[PDB]
């Protein structure tokens, strides 16, 4: 009687980096409602793409401690707290963010210098602290990638210290099935829960999940174009001696061992 | 001042310090077992049989560490004490296995 | 249902010096009974010295049993599921690998 | 050179070559002095003037069981400055957390408490004040306040930085180890991981129990290590 | 009780964890 | 069981030949038959391994059941520790 409809049932902003969304597809016959779940959550946890910084360049400061004079943090926390940044972005391959900033102050996100399809979620999100008048500047590498991807090229070393950044903007996913029954009408109920860090919304994960596990199975659809006598053995054949030997060296001891490997044919192939 | 002050082995006792294979007794270091009793000099219980006596223990158990641990001995990944596995060197690699 | 323990037939770890004291009480049991039929001892001595010394044995075996599964094999499903006191205790293990 | 103004005061008695374990009649002004506060003693150490309570004067010292009046006279074993000095004041010990038992309702599930056993006081270098932009630490003269003991020491130090009396301080990288007893000077590119230090020191404890655990195997002596 | 004593069955610890003798990732949350 | 107590074996640590002064301990028979000596005192004996020396201390009341200059196996036992139905036995 009905079609598959799905629709938004929930959906919560308790914070500028946490947004909650529940979403309801139904009817879906017995055995479906599992699959589609199943597959929708490894989506949304590894094959939605994420930006984040991932190296982090401390340009100026040659210091190469575990603390510079001014910054009230370490650089381990600072890089500590540049990995916390949440960042939504549309880039293709890899981009440069700096942060020079000035003396005395917080230094949060809104203070970083972005590439022009970057956004930053939380401009809020606390960087370091500045007590020192000295001028800092920082070379950020912005990288967008899937959650289940790696990446071995870390910039070599050149005073760039990585981060050890993580690529999902799903910061959880779950699916539930309640199964209504009217006799013999045995339809499924699924219901999808997702949690995003901000980066994009639970109904836009909804649909890049959904997208990106349909171009996962196109390919299964391309087409390309076109253009225009175990039971008889070498002892009964007579064989020379030097040739029988050889051939019992190699384990050659049916007529099939021997056509699996490739006068010697002039006297076989008459018999 | 008086308390600042200003300022490697081969062999055994760097392999056993870096944790490479090595006997676990130092071969320069093995005392040789004294002379013990002769089967005069001890009671009756003690003594060795005259013959030995079938035990249907005497064959060492097949395992699946000895097999490793001889093909890993062939391969040069490991360096066990003889030519086979003892059962300390096999007890030894349930616990370094993975 | 994650980790998914799962006992096998190795599974079953046997201390490995179980063949050496097996084999060493045997040889006191038929030295014994060979002097028991000399003479030399009388039938409870060497009543005694049967039950005592497998009973022994066997307690060894047992004593000996989680010390080598924790230094050896920690993560032995037949060991997990008793140590962890999740199914099983030390004497059903004892049946099953002593 | 930058020695700290050796000015004198009114209440100041020198404690110094005195018994150790014997008590004071009088009642020291706790205003006057540093209070270091350990796990098994309070320990006073006179507290010169300053606008930042980093100058130290050794001369004259006491010790009491904690949050007592009964004052001592540490164990001194070694020779102690007879001038004032700044000294960076870093607590050694142990996080004491435990599960104690609930009778009352709403009883912590846990107690987290840190007991300290040595308290650690690095010289500065040429007494320089911490807001110095040439502040370092000169490793070479630290003290150590034990606790069990009630003594107070100067720490056995290991200089492995090249370059001597005459070295750049702001690479030098004290390694405290061995409860408190092993001090070495490293060169800060020398620095171990914090996980390379704990797998360190588990290989070598883990090792040591396979081997006893294993030496009761008749076939020791004719296997190998790996 | 098995599934549990899995999860706090912590990391291997000296030699059951390095072949050789010394002589990984930090998360913020 | 049958020695009417708490019994422990105190077994060999290590291989080796077993160095002990027989003349303090008291000949004795056990209940298994085998003869051995009875301990008083707090006998002290050497197991001379390939490496060092492993001396283990007896304690008294406590019967040794190796003899000097013995070798003995890793984990044979040693010395019993010694810290009423009856039965018909027909042969």
């Amino acid at each position: 009687t009905r079609t598959l409809q799905w629709k938004c049932v929930e959906s919560r902003r308790d914070s500028k980096r946490l947004y909650y969304g529940r979403f309801i597809l139904s009817p879906l016959m017995k055995g479906q409602a599992d699959t589609i779940g199943i597959a929708m959550r490894r989506a949304l946890l590894g094959e939605i793409e994420g930006t984040c910084i991932t190296r982090a360049k401390f340009e100026n400061i040659p210091h190469d401690y575990s603390n510079i004079v001014g910054i009230q943090e370490s650089v381990h926390e600072i890089l500590m707290n540049l990995n916390e940044i949440v960042l939504k972005s549309n880039l293709y391959g890899t981009r440069n963010a700096l942060i020079c900033v000035q003396g005395p102050g917080y230094i949060t996100a809104r203070d970083i210098i972005l590439p022009p399809s970057v956004e930053i979620v939380d401009n809020t999100q606390h960087i370091a602290t500045l007590t020192e008048p000295i001028n800092l500047c920082i070379g950020l590498k912005i990288e967008r990638n899937r959650g289940y991807s790696l990446k071995m090229s870390n910039n070599f070393e050149d005073r760039s210290y990585p981060i050890d950044a993580v690529f999902m903007p799903v910061q959880n996913a779950n699916h539930s099935i309640h199964s209504y029954g009217n006799g013999n009408e045995k339809q499924e109920i699924l219901f999808i829960e997702i949690w995003t860090n901000g980066s994009l919304t639970p109904k836009e994960a909804l649909h890049e999940a959904s997208r990106n596990l349909i171009n996962l199975f196109i390919p299964f659809l391309h087409v390309e174009e076109e253009t225009f006598f175990q039971y008889i053995f070498i002892d009964q054949l007579e064989l020379p001696p030097r040739i029988y030997n050889c051939l019992k060296k190699s384990n050659i001891h049916t007529l099939l061992d021997l056509l699996n490997n490739s006068k010697l044919l002039d006297i076989l192939e008459k018999k | 001042n008086g308390f600042v002050v200003y300022n490697e082995e081969t062999g055994f006792e760097l392999d056993k310090k870096l944790g490479r294979p090595h006997p676990f007794i130092d071969p320069t270091k093995k005392k040789q077992i004294e002379t013990t009793l002769t089967s005069d000099e001890s009671w009756w219980n003690w003594r060795k049989p005259e013959k030995e006596q079938w035990s249907r223990w005497q064959r060492r158990r097949p395992d699946v560490e000895t097999v490793f641990l001889k093909a890993m001995a062939e391969t040069g990944q490991v360096k066990l004490y003889g030519k086979e596995p003892t059962l300390t060197e096999t007890s030894l690699y349930r616990a370094r296995r993975h | 249902t994650a980790t998914s323990i799962s006992l096998g037939i190795d599974d079953l770890l046997t201390i490995p010096s179980k063949g050496w004291l097996v084999q060493d009480a045997e040889q006191q049991s038929l030295i014994l009974e060979k002097h028991h039929h000399y003479g030399n001892v009388h039938a409870v001595e060497k009543l005694r010295q049967s039950i005592e010394i497998w009973y022994a044995t066997s307690e060894y075996l047992r004593q000996e049993m989680n010390p080598n599964f924790r230094m050896t094999d920690p993560f032995n499903p037949v060991h997990m599921m008793s140590f962890s006191g999740a199914r099983g205790n030390a004497s059903q293990v004892h049946q099953l690998v002593g | 050179d930058g020695d700290i103004a050796f000015v004198q005061s009114k209440s100041f008695i020198s404690t110094q070559g005195w018994d150790s374990e014997m008590v004071v009649d009088y009642r020291i002004n706790e205003d006057e002095f540093h209070k270091i506060s350990l796990l098994d003693c309070d320990f006073f150490i006179r507290k010169p003037p300053d606008p930042d309570n980093d100058v130290y004067d050794f001369r004259e010292m006491y010790v009491t069981p904690p949050d007592t009046d009964i004052y001592s006279v540490p164990r001194v074993l070694a020779p102690m400055p007879q001038k004032y000095i700044r000294c960076a004041m870093s607590d050694y010990g142990c996080y004491d957390v435990t599960e104690p038992p609930i009778d009352a309702p709403r009883d912590p599930l846990y107690k987290s408490e840190r007991e300290i056993s040595k308290v650690f006081l690095t010289k500065h270098y040429r007494n320089r004040r911490l807001n110095d932009p040439e502040f370092v630490l000169d490793f070479e003269e630290i003290y150590v306040i034990d606790s069990k003991t009630k003594s107070i020491t100067r720490a056995r130090v290991l200089v492995t930085v090249p370059g001597g009396r005459k070295r750049d301080r702001k690479d030098d990288l004290l390694v405290i180890r061995d409860n408190g007893n092993s001090f070495k000077i490293i060169h800060v590119g020398e620095r171990d991981d914090p996980t390379t230090v704990i797998e360190r020191e588990e290989w070598t404890k883990t090792r040591e129990d396979m081997e006893k655990h294993l030496r009761k195997l008749r076939d020791f002596s004719v296997s190998n290590w790996f | 009780l098995i599934g549990l004593y899995v999860l706090t069955s912590g990391t291997r610890r000296g030699i059951c964890a390095n072949r050789y003798n010394p002589c990984e990732p930090f998360f913020c949350n | 069981v049958f020695t009417g107590g708490t019994a422990e074996h105190v077994r060999a640590p290590y291989n080796g030949k077993i160095k002990f002064n027989e003349d303090l301990v008291h000949p004795t028979r056990t209940r298994h038959g085998h003869p051995a000596f009875l301990c008083y005192i707090d006998l002290s004996v050497i197991i001379e391994s390939e490496d060092i020396i492993h001396s283990v201390t007896i304690p008294p009341k406590s019967f040794l059941l190796v003899q000097n200059d013995q070798y003995v196996e890793s984990e044979q036992v040693i010395a019993e520790i010694r810290e009423k139905e009856r039965v018909r036995k027909y042969i």
